């Protein structure tokens, strides 16, 4: 199929890479620009987690297309399009932890 | 030639002037201002932001 | 006979069976108490003394219908009533730092608990949650803290399996004990009782105490247990000031005031109508250390970890720095000296 | 001063010491980041930040690729100091 | 038939579109796959994801077809499909007073030249396109999200996406900002089965 | 008692110089916004009754949110809200605002500016007419005038 | 006895300012097919009162950002500065007679200018700093002209004690004489003011309130009073300089009357340009001030110094 | 689009002010902040049919 920017997963991985560059090195704006009340370690921790959730994925296209995703939310950072509220939509604070326990979760509710 | 005839290690480090004294021109590029014509301005038609 | 069976994924919009009344809802503490009992969907009743105006924040706490405002009187028995007749919880946070003209200390601290214990049992209330102070003493120099050591008895004694929690000295956005040092600037120097090297003080973040409120209620075991919740870390005064002044970005200016001194100055700021910048309780409470009481069940048992102040002091002093200091992240300022 | 190698190497190793990740215990010259140090890809990334930080150039990853020993950075680091 | 109720059928313009789009045919046999003409005289050309640039510059600039005016550029989707996203371009000719329909085809991951360079009116039709389908446009000046919410997930005008969405804001006191959580609902969205059982229109009837 | 009756004259006094000088903000999102436009036109006038436009939310005493309250939009219309000096009040206007109107289950719309900011009158309507309107803001002004901010001072 | 002459010319002055508010509301309302506050007191006459307990009322906020200093020395020196621009007004009778009230006028207003600056610059805000500096472009427009065409009329005068201007007009208007310098001096005042199309300090459809875009409650209404009692001060000026009135000594109240009633239709005439006209782009205003007026007043300079030599005419000193 | 049902299956709809709009930076080239406020009315532009 025809790829949207590499034709290799090394090529693709380069890509994730420079974001990741991007990411790590404007935490400590994002920080100071949106006065958040988080550490720059909890704010890199963060950027770290998301990379690390789209971890299995194999496709390059769907590699390139993450990256894609990755420096339209990192431009809106950094031109401060994105909010306070924004920014800390990552942080989840108000959401309740739900336990992944079968136990737990037969207490709880007919959640599945 | 030289910036001076006795050159010492401070002044070592010093180069001599342009030939047409003209200096590089700095890329100190000045920054614009961001103003956000935001939903709240009347003329904005309350839900448009124009970030200028 | 009020028994709910809980529905839906514990959001805004689900089934809690949590159906409160917390008195006194209109303060530093009840906001995060009704805030947390809404965000689960429990049907929060809020009795309110004060203009509707001044409950006006807490409406969007809960989904539709989810809170009730009803007005009540702290001297009438029947008001009180009529807002815990359909409630399995009751929350009392009824408590002012300073005695008023129509109410006293002990008319705020004793009469309006024992009578929120009282009547809930006659309503048939399951679950009854008090709020006293970590240094509630029956001799305790403070008339605050003796009268919060009072109605901590009459409170067992009309209500016998009622919660009782203890915190030590709340902080938060809206609190008076963190803005109340910051706020101390404007009077040029800070003063204090031997510069503030004989007190001991462990404060305790406000979302922590209003989870542990919440965790009360959901724990079965909490009936009858008696709660102190404080922070992680023991300061002392001098130190703990300083810190503040220290993330405010403020000149510190510490000088020794003497205890008399310190007291007639307090006896000053009383004579204000409105409420008052400082009491003599307050000057005694202040300088008064925090007690340790190891045989009593804190945040830990109640499964919330208590969080440093240090990582949510930023929040509360961030509106008392100047506009050279407002960015500045809250890694900068190292952490006080504790004593642990 | 001109630069030397051993500053290169001593500078190098304090930006490695201060990476809480990596180990003291396993921290040398010759081992290697994933195999000895146990690190990731992103972890060796964050290292070369830290080094560009340090030494004040930038690396682009064609090079950050090849980096994969505290060695191999300082001659990376020399080479390009030309020492 | 004929008499009021019914809607009267111009033959001319029929003809005209047609042979118009055998012309636009034979000219482009290289990216046109298939041409019709509806009923009520609109034209439409079928064209390989590879030719929206050479199609839409010759029905841009050719003498016989000055399509200068990109009324247009939306996109439909058909999850039953390969590609299932349908990118379909609205054109006007106001030299011929006319216009016509060009429709390419893509996957979730294929991307599609923008027709930018073409019409500059293609800009935010196409960032408009990839926030509400997720259809990417290479060589875009400038693609991001145009409608959606700064900080949004998902792609909503596509079938699967849920009309309810997946999170929902309110504002919070503990956190003093607007924070998002989970949709829950106080009334379900009540879901109509109104399809008739009967056959409603024979002239559509497909192959057993 | 004496002190009772020049609290509640001075209450009155308050109370009727913030009711009768509501300064609502010119803050509209929606359809709505234009029904908002003929309360101001020369038929209803509401300045007529000392109700004035103002641009500055600082500058402001309603929030009148005339119009669907998308997510994109909210932290917006919150910022504003909170930049209000007190005493503050929201009007919610049309069933856009109310509960999320003809776009209540849409992915990009809050049930109800409720959810974002306190609100003190309900306007039903879509749009609600000029007079609906002019009726809730008028309604209001009833609500000020029964506001006793003082006269509880006295007996705290 | 002059503690209270001080206190009997700023407190009528404030509440004129007051109830010059609703005059302009109404005048605008009917003007606009309207009716201005009618609710609030018998024809809106309470009106007023009800907006300054409620601004006084109102929680101020001051801004994170803000220079605290700046930001309440501001408003003080905008309203300390109109009520003092009165003090050397001839209505017959100056309160302050001076031989130089006229400049002392010029310099009260370049001082007032100051008060929009520092209330924009402390204001920390994009808005307040646009407005700031939309208000340092205006001064930069009309203050040479303004000057110089108070010079030409006052050519005639003989010297810039306000008081002689009544004597000079005692046969006739000034503005008989000098109706283009009056003309010019008029759209002068207008731009002076932040007034009826030169609004560019406050820009309410621009720049969302201007300077005073983060001010509330009562530093608010003092800079709105300020700015409506320079606007009184003004046409008062206008009033003196050009629509001279009959002075008996004997009864001063006859001047006084026609003093206040052409103030009056001064004003209205004020509101009236700032209901029929759109706003002026700031870049068209200074253009306008440095290129067709600018040009004109140093020609009618050059005309009212040559006039009373050529014709003899040359007023006392005296 | 019409599936043959009596639900629509897709309902794109043209704003001619979402056109317009798109164009204000290439119209307000050279203009000051004021004569943006006059572009932006002289468009006729409603954010009803611009954000759909
Ligand atoms: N750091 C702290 O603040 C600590 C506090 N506590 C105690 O725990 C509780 C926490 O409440 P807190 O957040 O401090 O509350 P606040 O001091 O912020 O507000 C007091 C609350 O109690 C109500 N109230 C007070 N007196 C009366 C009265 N006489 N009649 C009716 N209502 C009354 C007030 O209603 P209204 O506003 O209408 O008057 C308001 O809701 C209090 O009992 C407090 O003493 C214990 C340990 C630490
Ligand atoms: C303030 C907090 C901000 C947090 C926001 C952080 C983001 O924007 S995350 C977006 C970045 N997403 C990606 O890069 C996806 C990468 N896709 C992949 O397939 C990769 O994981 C690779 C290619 C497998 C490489 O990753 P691994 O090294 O295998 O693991
Ligand atoms: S309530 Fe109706 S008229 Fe008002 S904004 Fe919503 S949809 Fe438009």
């Amino acid at each position: 199929v025809k790829p949207i920017f590499s034709r290799d997963m090394n090529e693709a991985k380069r890509r994730v890479r420079e974001l990741y560059r991007a990411w790590y090195r404007e935490v400590p704006n994002t920080v100071h620009l949106f006065q958040l009340d988080i550490s720059v370690k909890q704010g890199r921790d963060k950027v770290r987690e998301m990379f690390m959730k789209n971890a299995h994925v194999t496709d390059p296209r769907v590699v390139d297309l993450l990256v894609i995703k990755g420096k339209m939310e990192l431009e809106e950072t950094i031109n401060v399009w994105k909010q306070r509220t924004h920014i800390m939509r990552f942080f989840h604070e108000t959401e309740a932890p739900r336990p992944t326990d079968f136990l737990s979760k037969f207490y709880v509710g007919h959640d599945p | 030639g030289g910036a001076v005839m006795y050159p010492t290690k401070e002044t070592a480090h010093w180069k001599p002037p342009p030939w047409n004294d003209v200096d590089p021109p700095k890329d100190t590029l000045v920054s614009n201002l961001t103003l956000n014509f935001g939903p709240q301005h009347p003329a904005a038609h309350g839900v448009l932001r124009l970030v200028m | 006979h009020h028994a709910l069976i809980p529905h839906g994924k514990g959001g805004r919009s689900s089934v809690s069976g949590i159906v409160a009344t917390v008195f006194g809802a209109t303060g530093f503490l009840g906001r995060y108490v009704v805030n947390h009992l809404g965000r689960m969907g429990s049907q929060v009743i809020v009795p309110y003394r004060c203009e509707p105006y001044d409950t006006m924040h807490l409406r969007p706490m809960g989904d539709l219908g989810q809170i009730i405002f009803m007005e009540w009187n702290g001297k009438d028995k029947d008001s009180i009533r009529k807002v815990v007749e359909h409630s399995n919880v009751v929350i009392n946070l009824v408590g002012r730092e300073w005695e008023t003209k129509n109410f006293d200390f002990e008319d705020v601290f004793v009469k309006i608990p024992h009578a929120i214990a009282q009547v809930s049992k006659e309503a048939g209330v399951e679950k009854l949650i008090h709020i006293s102070h970590l240094n509630a003493d029956i001799k305790s120099p403070s008339r605050y803290l003796r009268s919060k050591a009072v109605g901590e008895k009459e409170v067992r004694a009309a209500f016998p399996e009622a919660t009782i929690i203890k915190p030590s000295d709340i902080f938060g956005r809206e609190d008076r004990f963190l803005n109340y040092f910051a706020s101390m600037r404007w009077f040029g120097g800070v003063p204090l009782i031997s510069l503030g090297k004989e007190t001991v003080k462990q404060p305790v973040y406000i979302v922590d105490v209003s989870k542990g409120i919440i965790n009360a209620i959901k724990d079965p075991d909490a009936k009858g247990k008696t709660f102190a919740f404080v922070g992680p870390n023991r300061y002392l005064l001098f130190d703990l000031v300083q810190y503040i002044f220290a993330v405010a970005y403020r000149p510190f200016l510490p000088y020794p005031l003497p205890h008399f001194a310190y007291r007639w100055v307090g006896r000053l700021f009383e004579v204000s109508p409105f409420e008052p910048w400082t009491t003599r309780d307050k000057v005694e409470r202040v300088h008064m250390s925090d007690m340790t009481l190891p045989h009593l069940p804190g945040l830990e048992d109640l499964g919330i970890q208590a969080t440093p102040l240090e990582l949510k002091a930023i929040e509360v002093l961030r509106r008392h720095r100047t506009y050279r200091w407002l960015t500045s992240e809250m890694e900068d300022v190292k952490p006080a000296k504790t004593v642990n | 001063p001109p630069l030397t190698l051993e500053a290169i190497k001593d500078r190098v190793l304090y930006v490695l010491k201060l990476y809480d990740k990596i180990d003291p215990e396993k921290l040398s010259v010759n081992s290697h980041f994933m195999k000895d140090l146990g690190l990731d890809s992103l972890d060796q990334v964050e290292i070369i930040m830290a080094m560009e930080d340090e030494f004040g150039f930038e690396i682009p990853d064609i090079d950050a690729e090849k980096l994969m020993c505290p060695q191999e950075i300082v001659d990376y680091i020399a080479d390009k100091k030309d020492v | 038939d004929t008499r009021p109720t019914i809607r009267p059928r111009n033959d001319v313009v029929h003809k005209q579109l047609s042979a118009f789009g055998q012309y636009v045919a034979e000219i482009l046999p290289k990216y046109v796959q298939q041409v019709q003409v509806s009923c009520f005289n609109e034209l439409e050309i079928f064209i390989h994801p590879d030719g929206v640039i050479p199609v839409l510059t010759f029905l841009r600039d050719h003498t016989n077809a000055q399509f200068k005016s990109l009324a247009d550029l939306t996109a439909v989707d058909v999850p039953t499909r390969q590609n299932r996203f349908e990118i379909v371009y609205n054109l006007l000719s106001l030299r011929f007073n006319s216009r016509i329909r060009v429709k390419t085809y893509t996957d979730e991951l294929t991307p599609i030249e923008s027709s930018v360079t073409v019409y500059k009116a293609a800009n935010w039709y196409e960032r408009e396109i990839w926030d509400m389908f997720g259809v990417f446009f290479a060589n875009h000046p400038d693609l991001r999200r145009i409608l959606t919410d700064y900080g949004f997930e998902g792609h909503p005008f596509r079938k699967d996406f849920p009309l309810s969405g997946y999170v929902e804001l309110r504002y919070d006191d503990e956190v003093k900002r607007v924070v998002a959580e989970p949709v829950e609902l106080a009334q379900e969205f009540r879901k109509f089965d109104l399809n008739s059982p009967w056959e409603a229109f024979p002239a559509y009837r497909q192959p057993p | 008692s004496r002190g009772e009756y020049v609290v509640a004259k001075l209450d009155d006094l308050v109370n009727w110089a913030r009711r009768s000088s509501l300064w609502p903000m010119t803050f509209g999102l929606a359809c709505c916004a234009v029904e908002m436009m003929h309360m101001a036109a020369p038929r209803y006038d509401m300045d007529r009754f000392g109700v004035v436009f103002r641009a500055s939310p600082r500058q402001s005493d309603v929030m009148i949110v005339a119009g669907t309250l998308t997510n994109k939009m909210a932290p917006a219309l919150r910022k504003v809200y909170d930049q209000m000096p007190e005493p503050r009040y929201v009007v919610s206007m049309g069933s856009c605002a109310n509960g999320g109107g003809y776009y209540h289950y849409s992915y990009s719309v809050v049930r109800g500016c409720d959810r974002i900011v306190p609100v003190d009158i309900y306007v039903p309507g879509c749009p609600p007419t000029a007079e609906a309107l002019l009726y809730g803001i008028l309604q209001l002004q009833r609500k000020i005038k029964r506001e006793k901010r003082l006269r509880i001072w006295y007996r705290r | 006895m002059f503690m209270i002459n001080i206190l009997s010319l700023i407190i009528p002055i404030l509440l004129a300012v007051a109830f010059l508010t609703l005059v302009e509301r109404k005048v605008l309302g009917y003007m606009q097919l309207r009716k201005g506050p009618n609710v609030v007191g018998p024809y809106g006459l309470l009106q007023p009162i009800a907006d300054a307990l409620k601004l006084f009322t109102k929680e101020p906020l001051r801004p994170a950002t803000s220079s605290i200093s700046m930001f309440i020395i501001a408003p003080i020196l905008a309203l300390s500065l109109a009520l003092t621009m009165w003090v050397p007004l001839p209505m017959p009778y100056p309160l302050i007679n001076m031989n130089l009230g006229v400049l002392f006028m010029l310099a009260m207003s370049s001082l007032a200018v100051y008060s929009i600056l520092w209330s924009g610059w402390a204001s920390n805000s994009k808005y307040a700093l646009i407005g700031a500096l939309r208000a340092v472009a205006q001064t930069i427009s009309y203050e040479v002209t303004l000057a110089i065409i108070l010079l030409s009329v006052l050519l005639m005068n003989g010297s810039y004690t306000l008081s002689t201007l009544i004597t000079t007009q005692e046969h006739i208007w000034m503005i008989f004489t000098s109706w283009p310098l009056a003309m010019m001096w008029f759209i002068s005042t207008l731009a002076e003011t932040n007034r009826a199309p030169f609004d560019l300090t406050e820009g309410e459809s621009e720049l969302v309130s201007g300077f005073n875009v983060e001010y509330a409650a009562g530093p608010f209404a003092m800079f709105f009073m300020a700015e409506y009692a320079n606007i009184i001060m003004m046409n008062a000026f206008t009033a003196i300089l050009f629509l001279g009135a009959s002075h008996d000594p004997h009864t001063p109240e006859l001047y006084t009357i026609n003093f206040v009633l052409k103030t009056l239709a001064l004003t209205i005439t004020f509101l009236w340009i700032r209901a029929s006209y759109p706003r002026f782009r700031y870049d068209q205003l200074m253009h306008l001030l440095w290129k067709s007026f600018l040009p004109l007043t140093l020609a009618l300079c050059m005309w009212h110094i040559s006039l009373p030599i050529m014709t003899a005419s040359i007023p006392p000193q005296s | 689009v019409s599936d043959g049902s009596s639900r629509p299956y897709r309902c794109k709809i043209k704003a001619p002010g979402f056109a317009h709009l798109a164009g204000l930076d290439k119209m307000s080239k050279g203009h000051m902040l004021a004569d943006v406020v006059a572009i932006i009315g002289t468009q006729d532009i409603v954010f009803g049919e611009v954000d759909r």
